[PDB]
């Protein structure tokens, strides 16, 4: 529905989901590696209410 | 008893030859154990270096 940039993360608003990109890599919406939860991982939080 | 002396000395050839063969068996077996220990050390080094890698993922991630 919308395209924005918050904290240097290219973000989208799809349905009830707010999707943010990596801190610097705007074109990488996937995490780095499943070994230890990283800091600049993408945020794909969903509003629950 | 020349035959008795020959038999006794033949036992010495037997004693030295089996003693030497055993020296090689013990020395060769110990070396294999040391090689296996070196391999285990390599595996431990790999594991600790992987731990160092995983810590790096989170560390450089925070910097970025």
């Amino acid at each position: 529905n919308d395209v924005f940039f918050f904290r240097n993360r290219l973000g989208f608003l799809s349905g009830e989901n707010i999707i943010l990109s990596r801190t610097a890599k705007y074109f990488n919406f996937y995490p780095a590696s499943i070994a230890n939860l990283s800091d600049d991982d993408p945020i794909d939080v969903a509003v629950s209410t | 008893g020349q035959n008795a002396q020959a038999k006794m000395i033949a036992a010495q050839t037997a004693a030295g030859r089996r003693q030497a063969m055993e020296i090689m068996r013990q020395t060769n077996i110990q070396n294999a154990d040391l090689s296996l220990q070196a391999r285990s050390k390599l595996e431990e080094a790999s594991a600790e270096l992987t731990s160092q890698n995983m810590q790096k993922v989170q560390a450089i991630g925070s910097i970025r």
